[PDB]
């Protein structure tokens, strides 16, 4: 009956609904045999929204086709109402393996920072076989993985034997961010996540505005209120494993021209970024508490919580 | 004869897909309740406010009312404002200077498609639908 309250906080696409994913593994009612069958739509859906997204910025971009066969795909695959979709079967399989095969759709997806593309791309495409499979069951990772935007504030609350502890999760896109009012109100700690691969991105609610600048404005702003004066913050900066590949192809130093460390270097760079965000309130001499992060790994995220629990509150 | 109940037999169909849900009026209430505890009604509100519009019969209603909409429910700072893409905002921009009754539909389908992926699995789990078959 001993209870506390930690807001998950952050920017659209942060990883904040996975964090919850991962509290339910680690601390609730899992995912059953049954539970992962209500994600295969999903995971089909990602994967058509994925493509077609892709398809659009081929000609937004400019970027002709290598196989002249893959237009007949492209069309083919253009041409679904992702709602409707519930199987995925030839020709659509075959049409997606091979779309993904061509090296201009490659290149397109190495440019996909001029557009948006949902970041389990990658993970599902390279893995169309095991998904096409007449019988295929979403491993535990395909469900951390699926991308479902999240709109409103919802409570979960979770039992860590000692303590129940109520976690907060919440739509990170600007209209959504009226709304965090609503979970204001006794929170124990603050849980802000910041995607370390959104340096190169845009915003979707937008036009052509910088991902990492606006978690920087909102860090800013959560730091000053006074009610949170003394509510802990932990900040994690999450998708450490993304900024391991994005960072050999992908320069900080265009996006952030203060960066003055080495280039292809993924350790550098975080440090910079956590710099940044450490470096929003120099008249605050409130506690930053950091972990790099990646919320779809299970072993990262219990440890993070293991330590937020047995250390920042006790 | 085979036994079934009546509440029971009705909030099962609201489980069927979102669709048979949005057209059981006990389905939308109960659904209503839920959105108001995760404080995202509004794309409800809005998803019924593009069904009605589509109704419209005088081209003079069709017009400010599709102001009205907009102005409510998806430019930035509206006071109901959705969740959508910049696109999507800027599209339903376009279609308003010459309105019609496609005007929304891009908006409308984002808004479905956000209720249906991420509110309704969670009602379904929720304990005051659960409560409703047992
Ligand atoms: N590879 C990787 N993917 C992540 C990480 N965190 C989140 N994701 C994925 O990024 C997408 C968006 O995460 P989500 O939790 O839905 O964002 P939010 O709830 O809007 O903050 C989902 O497809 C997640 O699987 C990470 O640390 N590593
Ligand atoms: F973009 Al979100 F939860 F912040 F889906
Ligand atoms: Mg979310």
């Amino acid at each position: 009956r001993r209870e506390l309250k930690l807001l998950l906080l952050g920017t659209g696409e942060s990883g904040k609904s996975t964090f919850i994913k991962q509290m339910r593994i680690i601390h609730g009612s899992g995912y059953s045999d049954e539970d992962k069958r209500g994600f295969t739509k999903l995971v089909y859906q990602n994967i058509f929204t994925a493509m077609q997204a892709m398809i659009r910025a081929m000609d937004t971009l400019k970027i002709p086709y290598k196989y002249e066969h893959n237009k007949a795909h492209a069309q083919l695959v253009r041409e679904v109402d992702v709602e409707k979709v519930s199987a995925f079967e030839n020709p659509y399989v075959d049409a997606i393996k091979s779309l993904w095969n061509d090296p201009g759709i490659q290149e397109c997806y190495d440019r996909r920072r001029e557009y948006q593309l949902s970041d389990s791309t990658k993970y599902y495409l390279n893995d169309l076989d095991r998904v096409a499979d007449p019988s295929y069951l979403p491993t535990q990772q395909d469900v951390l993985r699926v991308r479902v935007p999240t709109t409103g504030i919802i409570e979960y609350p979770f039992d860590l034997q000692s303590v129940i502890f109520r976690m907060v999760d919440v739509g990170g896109q600007r209209s959504e961010r009226r709304k965090w009012i609503h979970c204001f109100e006794n929170v124990t700690s603050i849980m802000f996540l910041v995607a370390l691969s959104e340096y190169d991105q845009v915003l979707v609610e937008s036009d052509n505005e910088n991902r990492m600048e606006e978690s920087k404005a909102l860090f800013r702003t959560i730091i000053t209120y006074p009610w949170f004066q003394n509510s802990s913050v932990i900040l994690f900066l999450n998708k450490k494993d993304l900024l391991e590949e994005k960072i050999m192809y992908s320069h900080l130093v265009d996006y952030f021209p203060e960066y003055d460390g080495p280039q292809r270097d993924a350790q550098a760079a975080r440090e910079f970024i956590l710099k940044m965000f450490v470096d929003l309130n120099p008249d605050s001499d409130k506690i930053i508490y950091s972990h790099f992060t990646c919320a779809t790994d299970t072993e990262n995220i219990r440890f993070v919580f293991a330590a937020v629990k047995d250390t920042i509150l006790q | 004869s085979m036994l079934k109940r009546l509440s029971t037999e009705e909030a099962t169909r609201w489980a069927d897909s979102f669709d048979v849900l949005l057209s059981h009026k006990y389905g939308v209430a109960a659904f209503r309740a839920f959105l108001k505890t995760e404080f995202s009604e509004e794309n409800l509100e809005f998803w019924l406010a593009c069904e009605e519009f589509k109704k419209t019969r005088s081209t003079a209603k069709l017009v400010s009312k599709a102001h009205r909409i907009f102005e409510e429910f998806v430019d930035v700072q509206a006071p109901r404002e959705v969740n959508i893409d910049f696109q999507t905002r800027e599209a339903t921009r376009k279609n308003l200077q010459e309105p019609s009754l496609t005007c929304f539909d891009q908006a409308q389908g984002k808004v479905h498609s956000l209720m249906e992926k991420d509110s309704y699995p969670r009602f379904l789990r929720s304990k005051m639908y659960l409560d409703l078959l047992s």
